């Protein structure tokens, strides 16, 4: 697995906010290490049996925790964000919709000279089954295992969970970078992790239209991933110039198209199915892999 | 979101640049009275609406009088023009901009930003070749475009935009006049939440003034919460008025030219879909994120009609195959 782990300790920003709390019951109920939570003007009460606080500085005094979820809506992430990474905190993970791409672009060039990964914003965020999910993404769907999982997408990765959950291989950690142009943890960031992960023995790439993040992460592939790589690309038949939900996500001058991320793994020799139905049966295919489930 | 030709050229203005100025006409005698206001020989009228290749479309003349400029005021408001950067039906034309004629121009250049994905910088773009496809430029004759990447902490500096204007062959005041356009682009690009901007052409006058005639703004949707004003300037009768219905809904549509619906959580599933559908015969009328297929898979979002989860389907390939046997 990479970067969260059974022994992870979470903090929860807007963790006494809507999706703050159902998400954090979820993480609960999975297992996951909730030891509390930052919701200005909260600080001293208890929510879901667990200690809130006015500041992240009082809550890693307090906990140790060593990841936190941001669940404040957009105008306050800039800030919210700042706030985790000055606060000791290694991992944070941004599922907020709506985050202005400059708070971003700000946001990542803070972290150059940090110890500390951002993932998302607009983002399910990152689980390693059967020991800690950070996000929002059904745990049920998942199962410890094999392959690794980096997606621009949330729904969409969990089709490719489902695929090799029922395939019998299993996840060891997928990692939803978000769908918004200035990601704080690219897919390049996500391909050497799972490279050095000894759990991950195969990765399922999904990308999607927009930028050439896919085509850069086939030349990193090529040279750097020794692991089979499986791609997947969203959006062949999107309009050009017409953002398809992501802010990410959109054909802007003949580029960020999906047939030539597919050209792109052609001449990378990775791997690619353009069925979405197909992802976990290519990933059988390339591998030679036992469906454990079938017999 | 888009800006008119007047209110990006407004905004620029504010910020120092120097615009081919104009006045907005909301009915024919205002336009009159705007090329009597200008009191140039000659006005170009243009239709305001958010699309280029307005030239071409009939929407931009050179007038010479108030009543021909009532004239074309009175040939353009209350037209679709259809250009071809809009659809078929094209956008409604409820003003005119009357402008002062810029003739002669010298030279036209190109200048223009983005925040550019791969190097996740602000990052400026300029060229001898304006007046042009600048894509077309970029693909055949990459050398002519010079790029400058802004670092995030000290902005764009005037040897940034000097190091630009000499390689453009700019001379004497113009390396100056130069330079406080860039600047002044840029502190807009970060004050106004730009997405991007292109001054095509950013004319070079027979005098060596050097003047934004026309281009464009996008903003950042996510960041207009911060900028009243500038939501203020949204125009919803540019927008596609099905896409305007659901967007306030918070439902993000996007129509294209099939014959199956679909309705699906997630922009990345909701394209997936619609490819599995063309990769089964099916050809999708329309993106849909929340003959139709209902596909809801579920993380966030907390769990003839064919419906994966009235024809029922078990996995992705099934109701693709299914909603085209319809
Ligand atoms: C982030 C988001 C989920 C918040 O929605 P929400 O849970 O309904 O919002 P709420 O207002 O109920 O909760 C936000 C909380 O943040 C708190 N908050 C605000 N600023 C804060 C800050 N700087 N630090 C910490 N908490 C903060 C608020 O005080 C609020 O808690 P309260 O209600 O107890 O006061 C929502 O804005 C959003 O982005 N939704 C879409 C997410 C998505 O789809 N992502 C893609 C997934 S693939």
């Amino acid at each position: 697995s990479v970067l969260v782990d059974k022994n992870t300790k979470v903090l929860v920003q807007g963790f006494t906010g809507k999706n703050g709390t159902f998400h954090s019951e979820q993480a609960i109920a999975y297992g996951t290490n909730i030891v509390g939570g930052v919701t200005p003007g909260k600080g001293g009460t208890t929510h879901l049996d667990r200690p809130v606080f006015n500041t992240m500085a009082e809550a890693v005094a307090a906990t140790g925790a060593d990841a936190s979820v941001i669940y404040v809506p957009a105008p306050f992430v800039k800030d919210s964000a700042i706030e985790v990474i000055d606060s000791g905190v290694k991992l944070v993970v941004i599922i907020t919709e709506g985050v202005p791409t400059l708070d971003m672009l700000v946001v990542k060039e803070y972290l150059k000279d940090k110890d500390v990964r951002v993932i998302g914003p607009n983002c399910p965020g990152i689980i390693t089954p059967g020991e800690c999910k950070i996000g929002i993404m059904p745990g049920h769907i998942h199962m410890k295992g094999k392959v690794g999982i980096i997606s621009r997408s949330g729904t969409l990765t969990y089709e490719a969970v489902a695929q090799t959950t029922k395939l019998g291989f299993g996840q060891s950690t997928c990692i939803g970078i978000g769908g918004d142009p200035i990601p704080g943890m690219n897919q390049i960031e996500a391909l050497k992790l799972l490279e050095n992960d000894p759990q991950t023995e195969a990765i399922i790439l999904i990308g999607e239209i927009g930028g050439t993040a896919e085509e850069e992460a086939a030349e990193y592939i090529k040279h750097n991933v020794t692991k089979p790589v499986i791609g997947y690309i969203a959006g062949v038949t999107a309009p050009p110039g017409k953002r398809m939900g992501h802010a990410g996500a959109i054909i802007s001058g003949g580029k960020g198209t999906a047939e030539e991320k597919f050209a792109a793994f052609e001449a990378a020799g990775i791997a690619y199915t353009r069925s979405p139905a197909e992802i976990g049966k290519k990933l059988k295919e390339v591998t030679g892999w036992e469906n454990l489930y079938f017999q | 979101m888009n800006l008119h030709e007047y209110q990006a050229k407004d905004l620029l203005e504010s910020y120092g640049l120097k615009v081919q100025k104009g006045i907005v006409a909301h009915n024919p005698n205002e336009a009159a009275q705007a090329f009597d206001q200008l009191g140039g020989k000659f006005a170009v009228v243009k239709a305001q609406v958010h699309a280029g290749g307005r030239g071409k479309a009939g929407g931009v003349k050179v007038v010479k009088s108030s009543q021909e400029t009532r004239e074309v005021a009175e040939s353009l408001i209350g037209k679709n023009l259809v250009t071809f950067q809009t659809d078929a039906e094209g956008q409604p034309v409820n003003s005119v901009g009357v402008f002062e004629d810029v003739y002669p121009v010298t030279r036209e250049l190109y200048l223009g930003a983005v925040v550019d994905r791969s190097s996740r910088k602000v990052t400026f773009m300029a060229s001898t070749e304006g007046g042009v496809d600048i894509e077309e430029v970029a693909h055949n004759s990459p050398e002519k475009i010079l790029k400058v990447e802004v670092d995030p902490l000290v902005g764009l500096q005037p040897f940034q935009a000097r190091e630009v204007a000499f390689k453009l062959g700019l001379e004497g005041k113009q390396i100056n006049d130069f330079v406080k356009t860039m600047l002044g682009a840029y502190k807009a690009f970060i004050e106004c939440d730009f997405a991007l901007f292109e001054i095509n052409p950013l004319a070079v006058r027979e005098n060596g003034e050097i003047v934004c005639v026309d281009g464009k703004i996008n903003l950042d949707s996510n960041a207009l919460y911060r900028h009243p004003k500038l939501l203020a300037l949204r125009d919803k009768s540019q927008e596609n008025a099905k896409e305007l219905k659901a967007s306030e809904h918070e439902l993000n549509y996007v129509a294209l030219e099939g014959n199956i619906g679909c309705m699906v959580n997630g922009a990345g599933l909701a394209m997936a879909t619609m490819d599995i559908i063309q990769l089964y015969g099916g050809k999708p009328a329309n993106f849909l994120d929340v003959a139709i297929l209902i596909n809801i898979f579920g993380g966030i979002v907390r769990c003839p009609v064919v419906v994966r989860l009235l024809i029922p389907a078990d996995g992705l390939a099934d109701a693709a195959d299914k909603v085209v046997k319809s």
